[PDB]
RNA sequence: GUGAACAGCCUCUAGUUGAUAGAAUAAUGUAGAUAAGGGAAGUCGGCAAAAUAGAUCCGUAACUUCGGGAUAAGGAUUGGC
RNA sequence: CUCUUAAGGUAGCCAAAUGCCUCGUCAUCUAAUUAGUGACGCGCAUGAAUGGAUUAACGAGAUUCCCACUGUCCCUAUCUA
RNA sequence: GCAGUCAAGCGUUCAUAGCGACAUUGCUUUUUGAUUCUUCGAUGUCGGCUCUUCCUAUCAUACCGAAGCAGAAUUCGGUAAGCGUUGGAUUGUUCACCCACUAAUAGGGAACGUGAGCUGGGUUUAGACCGUCGUGAGACAGGUUAGUUUUACCCUACUGAUGAAUGUUACCGCAAUAGUAAUUGAACUUAGUACGAGAGGAACAGUUCAUUCGGAUAAUUGGUUUUUGCGGCUGUCUGAUCAGGCAUUGCCGCGAAGCUACCAUCCGCUGGAUUAUGGCUGAACGCCUCUAAGUCAGAAUCCAUGCUAGAACGCGGUGAUUUC
């Protein structure tokens, strides 16, 4: 059972929590929780979101 | 004139009346038949739920493409300590039901049980049972008589348990008491097991075992008055509806000229006894055990008590049932748990599971961190700390 | 689903409701794809029948080549924008919804499928499978 | 003061703080909001709601009584220092 | 050439807010259209200030469609006073 | 509108597998008429929406009997209303019609169900245009446009909710009566098998999913946000700062909790007795016969198991019962 990480904030995705997406290309993207992906979808960068 | 179109009713009839039900501790209504050639021990239990979380294991389901496959699943924990017997009921078979015949008591009642006696404990003698202890002075006799009776009389034995509540978080002192029906070989052997237990300790891993499905009896969530709509599943009209639109449009026909008692109305919506049947056995927990939250793939050293504990709950201290997907009432609330009224061969029902690893996150939150362990190791050394 | 299909789908939420206009990812020469059917479904008193990945759906192409237009064919959905949960307990979603021609054995009317296939919706369709990129 | 402004919002002088009150927050309401995916499939009918919106620059169709159409449409921009 | 009754519907226009039959025929729009539009016209019972035809601009007028938008709906949920 | 009796014919042959002419007996009251009994000190109508229940002349589903039943498909009939019977384009429509899905898209009742439940598109007040009629005012079972939809706090009903009196009070139970629930499809496999010249082409048993319905539930994901929890922003006001006010919750981003979604996840029991029908032994009738006596198998049926209430005038087992 692995766990993934987010790829906005870095964190640790374990087993059903957080949300998948499939980008237009095919990159396979991963948010813990509807603030990341909120980020993401706002297209902030993390290297600007301090606790990244 | 027939309705236009077909559709289908809505709500059940045979959960009328949706009123409040009577006791807060839901009635087991029916026990297994009776194989009077196994060991005598209980057939259902009593525990405290405590709340959900995830599972994940592996399938077991030849055919299925999940099979050999990780699934995950929601499950919930209910607190469930080591029973008391401090009784015996004798039933007879009459032309008028089951009966009530004689009840043998226990000669030292804890305050636990006592308390449910009582309406306001703290100002009262606390006088219980006490003229029933003098029953025991005695070389045994009038126990032993009723007890004899029993014996010769009855013709199915129910020994009283009592949960003790104290060794869980809840608030409530006093605690709750239930019958509970004896299913091991003759009516003799029958209370002879309960005089053996009196006032002594049952625990759940001598009733229920892994992948057993049990059957879950319980007292749903209540939510007071309730309109049509969400009461009965029942459509919502336009918007243009003066005099609002959560009601049904049409109450009846003329004739019968009587509202009939199947067209939905508002009232009471939860708050209503279920039994709720199949719900298979993943964990049962081990109170003294310190890895209740560990698993044979995750080793780590943790309990099933989720970080930050269980919402609303609390931490648990004690054995508790781990079942698959979820059951009525909600957290804090008593529930019986009782064994199949038949032999399941579902395969659903015959899948030995074991289960990979348990979330232990914490609820209350969006939590990323299984053990206070692993949040340090991640997040580094704090302005606190050292 | 519908039929025509090998094998069975596990329930997958429902996203895309009769009159939703879906993209569509082969070479056919269409680029829409309407929804006006799902051979799947069943029936409820003003429920829309909706479709999800995978389902085959009666279709009509509202854009591209006129050969193509003013008529209903088959059609199978690759991808779906609403979020569904898999047995792994994992919430995905595409990023449109997009489907593929094909008749009613399953057979695609094309060869070629741009864009990613939800796994779900090939080991259905065997030819969806073939001619895919990408799947999940 | 903001601002095109007798607009809206905030203030000074002056004037009121007067419209029975207390405790709770069931249903159903009246008034105000928000909704994943789809996007009028609802309905007599887009009714109701939503969306657009200032300003600078660019750009701008058929037709026309040559005056219009026309802010047609379609775009970029906008803080602080 | 004739009859009633003085003439005998010209220029135009149309299933038109005027057409019974009628959901007219043909074309178009649509998966499908008693709808809309373009046409056709022996037009029950169109027609020339009892004004006919045309028409840019204008319209809280009747009507059809497209893009946008959307809890109108699928299918309901939650919040405030 | 629906069903019969007769049996000339259809049906290659053959009345009756499936039909059925001349005639003839009936049934129904969702057609339309006939009537004018009831209601003119009155209270709308059509259609839809919503929702419940009933009918059975059954469309689907269960089990059967028939065939011009090889198989597949269909068709006729029996027990059968247990359970479903849909999404849309044009129309005010009911109706009609077409697209499409589907196991099937059955027909009807309940004041032509249902307006102090809605809606108000149609019809059918007053405004207005056209056509026909009329000298005209005006008319039309013609076209068109615009045209205010009142009251429940009473009684009963229904849904939920307290509650006096059976020494007092408390705990644990019984179960009369009433309710009651599941539904349907597909794939794999059987099997390219049975059957068939070929074309084609099944089923049970087994496995995996799904549709419709239902009861819960909130770990997860999603939705909601006065957590006015945290941050951001405009305008103004408190001399500045810091920190705040006001803008009927000022606006934006996140946002725990609670609530909550086939937008989420879990769960939805198995014994008997029968129906139709097929039979068993077996007379009547020394034969024959499923039937007369007796008896076997046997359905989405029924009765239980199970599930919800628990009679506030149905009951049982048990605890404690006052000096201030
Ligand atoms: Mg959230
Ligand atoms: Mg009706
Ligand atoms: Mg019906
Ligand atoms: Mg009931
Ligand atoms: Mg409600
Ligand atoms: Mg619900
Ligand atoms: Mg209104
Ligand atoms: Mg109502
Ligand atoms: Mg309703
Ligand atoms: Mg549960
Ligand atoms: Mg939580
Ligand atoms: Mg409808
Ligand atoms: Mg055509
Ligand atoms: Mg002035
Ligand atoms: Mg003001
Ligand atoms: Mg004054
Ligand atoms: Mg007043
Ligand atoms: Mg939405
Ligand atoms: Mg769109
Ligand atoms: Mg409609
Ligand atoms: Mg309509
Ligand atoms: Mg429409
Ligand atoms: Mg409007
Ligand atoms: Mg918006
Ligand atoms: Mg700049
Ligand atoms: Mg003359
Ligand atoms: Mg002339
Ligand atoms: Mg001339
Ligand atoms: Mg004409
Ligand atoms: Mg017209
Ligand atoms: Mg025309
Ligand atoms: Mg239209
Ligand atoms: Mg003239
Ligand atoms: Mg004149
Ligand atoms: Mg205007
Ligand atoms: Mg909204
Ligand atoms: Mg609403
Ligand atoms: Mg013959
Ligand atoms: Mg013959
Ligand atoms: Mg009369
Ligand atoms: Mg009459
Ligand atoms: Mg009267
Ligand atoms: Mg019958
Ligand atoms: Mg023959
Ligand atoms: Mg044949
Ligand atoms: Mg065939
Ligand atoms: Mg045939
Ligand atoms: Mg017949
Ligand atoms: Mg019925
Ligand atoms: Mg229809
Ligand atoms: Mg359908
Ligand atoms: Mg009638
Ligand atoms: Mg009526
Ligand atoms: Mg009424
Ligand atoms: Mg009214
Ligand atoms: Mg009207
Ligand atoms: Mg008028
Ligand atoms: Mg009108
Ligand atoms: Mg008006
Ligand atoms: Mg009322
Ligand atoms: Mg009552
Ligand atoms: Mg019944
Ligand atoms: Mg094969
Ligand atoms: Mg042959
Ligand atoms: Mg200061
Ligand atoms: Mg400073
Ligand atoms: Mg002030
Ligand atoms: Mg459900
Ligand atoms: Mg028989
Ligand atoms: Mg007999
Ligand atoms: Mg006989
Ligand atoms: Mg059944
Ligand atoms: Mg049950
Ligand atoms: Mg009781
Ligand atoms: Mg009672
Ligand atoms: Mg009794």
């Amino acid at each position: 059972m692995k766990v993934e990480i987010d790829s906005f904030s870095g964190a640790k995705i374990y087993p059903g929590r957080g949300t998948l997406f499939v980008r237009g290309d095919s990159k396979i993207f991963r948010f813990q929780n509807s603030k990341s992906a909120s980020l993401f979808k706002q297209r902030k960068n993390p290297r600007r979101i301090a606790w990244t | 004139s027939h309705r236009k179109y077909e559709a289908p009713r809505h709500g059940h009839l045979g959960f009328l009346p949706r009123k409040r039900a009577a006791s807060i501790r839901a009635r087991v209504k029916a026990f297994p038949k009776d194989d009077r050639s196994k060991p005598v021990a209980l057939t259902s239990f009593l525990g405290y739920k405590a709340g959900m979380t995830t599972i994940v294991r592996d399938l077991d389901r030849p055919g299925s493409k999940f099979h050999k496959r990780e699934v995950v699943e929601a499950v919930t924990v209910v607190d469930t300590p080591p029973v008391v017997v401090v009784g015996v009921v004798g039933y007879v078979e009459t032309p008028r039901g089951l009966r009530s015949l004689t009840t043998v008591w226990a000669e030292h009642l804890s305050d636990e049980v006592k308390r449910r006696f009582y309406k306001n404990w703290y100002k009262s003698k606390k006088k219980a049972f006490t003229k029933y202890s003098a029953k025991y002075a005695q070389d045994g006799a009038g126990i032993e008589r009723e007890l004899a009776r029993i014996k010769k009389y009855a013709s199915v034995v129910r020994v009283l348990v009592h949960t003790q509540i104290r060794k869980t978080p809840l608030a409530q002192k006093k605690a709750h008491l239930a019958e509970i029906q004896l299913n091991g070989g003759s009516i003799s052997e029958k209370v002879d097991w309960a005089r053996e237990h009196f006032e002594k300790t049952v625990a759940v891993d001598s009733v229920f075992e892994q992948n057993e499905m049990i059957d879950a009896i319980a007292v749903t969530k209540g939510h007071g008055f309730e309109g049509v709509t969400h009461r009965w599943g029942t459509k919502k009209l336009p918007r243009k509806t003066h005099r609002g639109l959560r009601k049904v449009a049409c109450i009846g026909a003329c004739h019968p000229a009587h509202v009939m008692w199947s067209v939905a109305r508002a009232g009471q919506r939860g708050y209503h006894s279920r039994t709720s049947i199949n719900h298979k056995i993943y964990r049962v927990g081990k109170g003294d055990d310190e890895a209740n939250g560990a698993t044979s793939f995750d080793r780590t050293k943790k309990t099933i008590t989720p970080m930050g504990g269980f919402v609303h709950y609390g931490e648990i201290k004690n054995d508790f049932i781990m079942v698959k997907g979820c059951i009525p009432g909600n957290r804090k609330r008593i529930v019986t748990l009782r064994k199949s009224l038949y032999t399941n061969t579902s395969r659903k029902a015959l899948e030995e599971v074991s289960l990979k690893w348990i979330d232990t996150a914490s609820k209350f939150g969006k939590g990323r961190f299984q053990t206070p362990a692993e949040k340090h190791a991640f997040m580094g050394t704090l302005k606190k700390d050292l | 689903s519908g039929n025509g299909a090998q094998g069975t789908k596990f329930r997958i939420s429902l996203g895309l409701p009769v009159g939703a206009i879906m993209n569509c990812a082969d070479n056919s020469g269409a680029r829409n794809l309407y929804i006006i059917a799902v051979k799947g479904s069943g029936s409820r008193l003003n429920r829309l029948p909706a479709a999800s990945l995978g389902d085959m759906v009666m279709a009509t192409v509202k854009k591209g080549k006129p050969e193509l237009r003013k008529k209903v064919m088959p059609a199978i959905v690759v991808r779906q924008a609403k979020s569904w949960r898999r047995r792994d307990g994992v919430f995905l979603y595409f990023e449109d919804n997009a489907g593929v021609i094909a008749n009613p054995k399953g057979e695609m009317k094309g060869s070629a499928i741009t864009g990613p296939v939800g796994k779900e919706c090939a080991d259905l369709w065997p030819r969806v499978a073939s001619n895919s990129g990408v799947v999940v």
